[PDB]
């Protein structure tokens, strides 16, 4: 009877032990959860910042992404399984005008899960380069997919690289609009957008993620702790 | 059982007019947003239109936008595109496809290999 | 004491009912907002009860200063004089340790985490229980209800070095570590390379720091600035009957400043933020 | 071919809709009309086990009805002696994404699964002092949903590439393949007996398979979305299903259709759990809207309400003995009721 | 394609060629497994607290 309850007791305590210092080293890591389509340099953005799972650390902070590439082409069950993820980084090609739709569709399936609705966004418009090419070369048009880019003029909050023509710039731009009227028309204010524009060879994803990690953190602290 | 049957389409002419209709069975058609998915040949499946619950926020693919029509009858529990302006790139498999779940903005439905709830299709072909 | 009392009078009936209402009314959202969320929200409790200790000892100074006697004894008298004190500079206490979390969780997101809330309730009895010990220096010094007491005498020497640390402490560590603390918290507010437009929060949340740490020092340093003098004055230091009139008054307009603050803490602490915005409605 | 295949699938579902019909004489509601409801029902949260540092999506209670496990996406597999709150076990898994938990029926070996597509088998009786990972069944290719032991060495696991699996855990290889679903396979549920199981799949249908033959024996189509949860009547005669239109729905083995329906015009949330009472007459189901409904299970009106979490509700499990219910949330809490 | 419609076929005909009952034997059955067992029910019939191993 006590005999056994006081082991039972001790290896309760033990477990407790052992669970507090698990919290310690979960808490102290921040899950991003890595989504995207063939095509789409996730791949490269992972292996530039050094499968399933990739570690990397930035100031002392460890963050750990998941691609999940494993499964079949429908994401509801087990997009419902990461919702407690601090970031979705979703990477597109710009380039594609094809599946630029389809990207689409889907950060707006994402954006207003139900699920999902309270998780930010990091959206990496990757392959700059190759949509610079196309838009200079001007063989595909942007207005062919989108008829609006018609109608599009660059942003005056743009800033475009020095050195580049102004029609690379409104594309971008207009992709970069184009999802963002998607994040604030539903957004609530609970989570919020990161568009970055990066490349294959870019060597800074990182750092950009963990800004934004760091802006999505103190705003969730802003929110919770109103009241303190 | 959630059935959808679509009916329409066949050979057109360039700059010719289709409807295609959606008979649905088995889920109240009310309270899902409907999409239309085409599938053309060589290629797989891609999103066209969709349009939610009451029919106030439709949206369309840039490449079909100001030609095609999508509208809802709830009363007759059918799916209507009203195919205007045709092309010869318009040539597809045309499917319907309700959302996953009721009450909801988000829709996983063009899965490449089988989606539960996508109709059979019909054919749409345009050449001369 | 004329025109004290008229001054004192007149400022602590207009701060008494907003005082009770005010803090009331917040005690009352914390009671909701305990049942319907699990987070704790100690530090504010204990600045709205240090609120409103200091708002139910005004009334007994409003019937002594409108009726020029008092007929409730000497101890009640004296306990009153000590209450304001002491859960003023409770008042103090609590909105430095509000403005430091404030800054810990948003100057060092991540490390901030949940469970580094832990030790606030002895953070908290730390310092109701170190002020009202020191807030003990009070009465001692005073032992006719709230101004026409005479000072002890004592040797100026000890009562200058007293008075000294006393008012390098209870003013200057609040007011450096609330200055230092406000200040990190604006910079970290504040994005230089472009972020999320969001709908305004991050600046909401910078006008309420630089509200908070205004009223702070605008509520509470003209009282410690005028804090030794008046103890000069009243100990006969200061012989210049001008300089010790103007002083007595501002005095006495320094504390009814002080008052203001504890009648003011409950609207930009609480009825500026979202959560009250919303439970009320 | 195709299209003369397609006419004979479509005239063959016809008739068997026609049979079906001509075998519904009577609605089930009919029948259980004339007995009295068991009105209100009232549980309350006698142990609040507490813990996990994620949220739980599987937890599964043992024979012995005193110790449970559950499964948390922190990548922790906690057995918890439900009597005392004194956590007997905490297994760290090696895939933090865990969707699914299993405890076998004679208690030395527990079952875990999720996004790895791999069912790791723990051995809880081991020698040498802690649990180890006893073996890996590997062969899906898509998350494992669900898991369920026939006996120590057999477990059947539904997985999301629209299969079922038969594993002789001892080989390691996959004995028997379970194939015909046309969505993700969510939940299953094995009969008393072992010889039949049905699975619910994100094609809102489920499916009745015999483990021995390994064919489909019979298939329901009621629902309108994806099936979360299903389970056997104590009988193994019927089971009830949970899906996302907010319906739970009562199918029968013999009768081959739909009995009956519960719905509430104020539900719109999702099902995610169900469960049944010893005797099968309360219907306990769990609902995205964190609160629990116990249904009666005979007339299709709500008994009670288990609102006790602050998050979705994502299992439910009822002891073999019937003392308790344990839900448990995404709050990062399991709680028991009785 | 012709597979999957072929074993999408014969399952149909599987499935057809069972021999089903009544629902009204069906209702019946469910509700004698009920009554039989309403007694054996805690969650059915509160047990008193000194049986509860949680109370
Ligand atoms: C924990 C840190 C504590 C910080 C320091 C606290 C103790 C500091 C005490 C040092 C000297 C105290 C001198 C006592 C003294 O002079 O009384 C305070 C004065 O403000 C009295 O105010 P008085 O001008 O008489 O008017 C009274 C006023 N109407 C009233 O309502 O209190
Ligand atoms: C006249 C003067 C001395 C009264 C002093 C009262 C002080 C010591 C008492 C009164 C009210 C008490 C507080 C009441 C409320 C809370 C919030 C609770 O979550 C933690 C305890 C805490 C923080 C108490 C701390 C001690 C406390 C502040
Ligand atoms: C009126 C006077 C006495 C107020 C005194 C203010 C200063 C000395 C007090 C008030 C609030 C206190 C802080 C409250 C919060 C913390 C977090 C704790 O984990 C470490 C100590 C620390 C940093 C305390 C340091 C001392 C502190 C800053």
């Amino acid at each position: 009877q006590r005999n056994e309850e006081k082991a039972q007791r001790e290896a309760n305590k033990k477990i407790e032990k052992q669970l507090q210092k698990d919290k310690q080293v979960y808490r102290a890591t921040h899950r991003l959860l890595l989504l995207g389509a063939d095509n789409s340099g996730k791949s490269t953005i992972v292996k530039q910042m050094r499968i399933f799972e990739t570690k990397f650390q930035v100031d002392k902070v460890n963050f750990h992404m998941f691609d999940v590439g494993g499964q079949r082409d429908e994401r509801r069950k087990w997009i419902q399984c990461f919702n407690d993820v601090t970031a979705i980084i979703f990477v597109v090609d710009s380039s594609d005008y094809n599946r630029l739709q389809e990207a689409l569709n889907l950060f707006k399936s994402i954006w207003n899960n139900r699920w999902l609705r309270t998780i930010s966004v990091i959206l990496f418009l990757n392959k700059q380069d190759l949509l610079a090419e196309k838009v200079l070369a001007g063989k595909s048009k942007i207005e062919d997919y989108f008829p609006e880019f018609a109608r599009y003029t660059t942003p005056e909050d743009a800033t475009p690289e020095p050195g580049e023509d102004p029609r690379v710039t409104r594309a971008k731009y207009f992709i970069r609009d184009e999802f963002l009227r998607i994040s604030t028309a539903s957004g609530d204010g609970r989570h919020y957008c990161y568009p970055h524009f990066t490349c294959a060879v870019d060597t800074e994803n990182a750092r950009r993620i963990f800004n934004d990690c760091r802006d999505i953190i103190q705003r969730m602290h802003l929110r919770q702790y109103e009241l303190l | 059982q959630v059935q959808l049957q679509e009916s329409g389409g066949g050979l057109v002419q360039p700059g010719g007019s289709l409807r295609l209709s959606c008979a649905a069975s088995g889920f109240t058609f009310s309270n899902y947003k409907m999409n239309w998915v085409r599938q053309a040949p060589g290629k797989g499946l891609e999103w066209v239109s969709d349009i939610s619950q009451s029919g106030a926020s439709i949206s369309y693919t840039g490449s079909v936008k100001g030609r095609f029509t999508i509208s809802r009858d709830n009363a007759k529990n059918t799916l209507y595109l009203q195919m205007n302006s045709l092309k010869p790139e318009d040539t597809a498999v045309y499917y319907c496809a309700r959302c996953p779940a009721p009450f909801t903005r988000d829709c996983f439905d063009v899965t490449s290999t089988t989606y539960a709830y996508r109709g059979q299709g019909t054919q749409v072909t345009v050449s001369s | 004491t004329d025109f004290r009392y008229f001054i004192y009078a007149v400022t602590y009936t207009v701060i008494l009912v907003p005082g009770l209402i005010g803090n009331i009314l917040a005690l009352w959202v914390f009671y909701g907002y305990m049942k319907e969320t699990k987070r704790a929200v100690i530090f504010m409790i204990n600045l709205a009860i240090a609120d409103l200790l200091q708002v139910l000892s005004l009334p007994l100074r409003i019937f002594y200063y409108l009726n020029h006697d008092w007929p409730f004894g000497p101890g009640l008298c004296m306990f009153c004089f000590y209450l304001k004190y002491v859960n003023m500079y409770a008042s103090i206490y609590f909105l430095v340790c509000i403005s430091v979390r404030r800054f810990w969780f948003l100057m060092y997101p991540f490390r901030f985490h949940d469970c580094k809330q832990k030790y606030d309730l002895y953070i908290s009895i730390a310092g109701w229980l170190i002020i009202c010990l020191a807030c003990v220096l009070f009465p001692l010094l005073r032992t006719k209800c709230f101004v026409d007491l005479p000072t002890r005498n004592v040797n100026l020497a000890q009562s200058v070095v007293m008075m000294t640390i006393g008012e390098l402490i209870g003013f200057v560590t609040p007011l450096l570590i609330v200055l230092y603390c406000t200040w990190k918290t604006v910079l970290s507010l504040q994005d230089k390379y472009p972020m999320a437009q969001d709908l305004g929060e991050k600046q909401k949340a910078l006008k309420m720091i630089l509200t908070c740490a205004g009223v702070f020092l605008i509520c509470f340093a003209p009282y410690h600035f005028s804090f030794p003098l008046d103890f000069l004055v009243k100990s006969n230091e200061i012989k210049s009957c001008l300089a010790r009139r103007v002083i007595l008054i501002f005095h006495s307009v320094a504390l009814c400043l002080a008052s203001l603050n504890s009648c003011l803490d409950p609207v930009i602490y609480y009825f500026s933020t979202n959560e009250f915005r919303r439970r009320l409605s | 071919e195709l299209d003369q295949l397609r006419q004979e699938a479509e005239q063959l579902k016809n008739q068997i809709r026609d049979a079906r019909k001509a075998c519904a004489d009577a609605t089930l509601s009919q029948i259980t009309n004339n007995i009295d409801p068991v009105g209100r029902i009232q549980m309350r949260t006698r142990r609040t086990l507490r813990g996990h540092l994620a949220k739980i999506y599987a937890m599964h209670w043992g024979t012995d009805s005193r110790l449970l496990v559950s499964a948390s996406q922190d990548g922790k597999l906690i057995i918890w002696d439900s009597y005392t709150t004194n956590k007997v076990h905490a297994i760290p898994l090696r895939s933090s994404w865990v969707m699914t938990c299993a405890y076998a029926p004679s208690g030395n070996y527990v079952a875990c699964g999720g996004l790895d597509n791999i069912c790791s088998i723990y051995n809880l009786k081991t020698r040498e002092g802690n649990v180890r990972v006893s073996r890996e069944l590997a062969g899906h290719t898509g998350r494992l949903s669900c898991c369920r032991f026939l006996d120590d060495n057999q477990i059947v696991t539904s997985s999301g590439d629209t299969t079922c699996a038969l594993w002789d855990i001892e080989t390691g290889q996959q004995t028997t393949t379970f194939t015909g679903h046309t969505g993700d396979v969510m939940s299953l549920s094995l009969a008393p007996d072992t010889r039949l199981f049905v699975s619910g799949a994100c094609d809102a249908s489920a499916k009745l398979w015999d483990v021995r033959e390994g064919m489909c024996r019979q298939t329901f189509t009621g629902h309108e979305s994806d099936i979360n949860a299903i389970c056997f009547f104590p009988n193994g005669n019927a089971f009830a299903t949970g899906s996302d239109d907010a319906t739970c729905r009562l199918f029968d083995l013999r009768a081959d259709q739909e009995l009956m329906t519960y719905s509430h015009d104020n539900i719109i949330c999702g099902i995610t759990s169900v469960s049944f009472s010893k005797s099968g007459r309360l219907l306990l189901a769990g609902y995205d809207d964190f609160n629990c409904n116990v249904w009666d299970a005979l007339k299709a009106d709500r008994a009670g309400v288990l609102a006790g979490h602050d998050n979705r509700v994502s299992c439910l499990g009822v002891t073999d003995d019937g003392m308790a219910v344990a839900t448990g949330s995404w709050d990062s809490f399991l709680k028991i009721w009785n | 394609s012709i597979a999957q419609a072929r074993k999408l076929v014969e399952q149909l005909k599987m499935e057809a060629n069972i021999d089903r009952i009544k629902v009204s034997k069906a209702a019946a059955d469910l509700m004698a497994y009920c009554e039989a067992h309403a007694k054996e029910d805690p969650l059915l019939t509160p047990v008193p607290a000194s049986e509860n191993p949680f109370r």
